[PDB]
């Protein structure tokens, strides 16, 4: 909304407008982008480096590295 | 925070925006779009989305579109760019731009900040501190004056 912290009173009731928005998943969370089975990942934000992670039907995704965002995984 | 995308932006800001006097009215709007990114939900939401058509309804929507259609259909031009990403850069350049059109300024030394317009050199400047009154400088005052004149001194004190 209006001025101060109304911006975000009013930005949480204007988010509010749309406020089903903001969230995030960890783990779980989605393989964000991929081809050929390396993915930025989506959800499961903050992570144990390289957990090797139940993957997709079977594996244990092996987390490649942080690149915070969306983690690349083996 | 290219800002270079952006000055291309703050360009088409006093230029269709103050075209349109937007860069006043779209001061406005475009104080009320800082305000839709400065919403942090909307920035831990800002960018989950790939349809930036999703972005720029969300965004007017949510915050409630207080940008103008140079700025709704402008939110299309740089949502769709999603060079949106970063707002304050064409902000302070259209601060820039409407500021810049009327810059008179100046800056305080050896002083508190003073920063009083003068469109000239010593013309608000000498006017202010002749004008003080203030005189005091107190930030700067006299360790920063004193050291500035002592700064040289010290300086010859290079002879040890």
């Amino acid at each position: 909304m209006q001025l101060n912290s109304t911006e975000i009173s009013e930005l949480i009731k204007q988010r509010i407008a749309q406020f089903n928005v903001v969230s995030e998943a960890h783990n779980e969370g989605t393989i964000v982008s991929v081809s050929d089975g390396v993915i930025r990942i989506h959800g499961l934000a903050d992570a144990m480096q390289g957990e090797m992670i139940s993957l997709p039907g079977n594996r244990y995704a092996i987390a490649l590295n942080l690149e915070r965002d969306s983690v690349g995984a083996v | 925070e290219f800002i270079t995308v952006a000055r291309p932006y703050a360009k088409a800001a006093f230029d269709f925006a103050v075209e349109h006097q937007s860069v006043e009215r779209w001061q406005d709007m475009l104080a009320f779009a800082a305000e839709v990114t400065k919403n942090e939900q909307m920035a831990e939401l800002l960018s989950g989305a790939l349809a930036p058509e999703t972005l720029a309804e969300s965004f007017i929507a949510v915050a409630g579109e207080q940008l103008d259609e140079n700025g709704q259909n402008l939110i299309r031009v740089m949502a769709e760019n999603g060079r949106l990403n970063a707002l304050p850069d064409v902000l302070e350049q259209f601060i820039h731009l409407r500021a810049v059109s009327e810059a008179t300024a100046e800056v305080d030394v050896i002083s508190a900040a003073a920063l009083s317009e003068q469109q000239l050199a010593k013309i608000s400047a000498a006017m202010e501190k002749r004008l003080s009154r203030k005189v005091k400088l107190n930030a700067k005052i006299d360790k920063s004056v004193m050291a500035g004149v002592i700064i040289r001194a010290g300086d010859m004190v290079i002879d040890g």
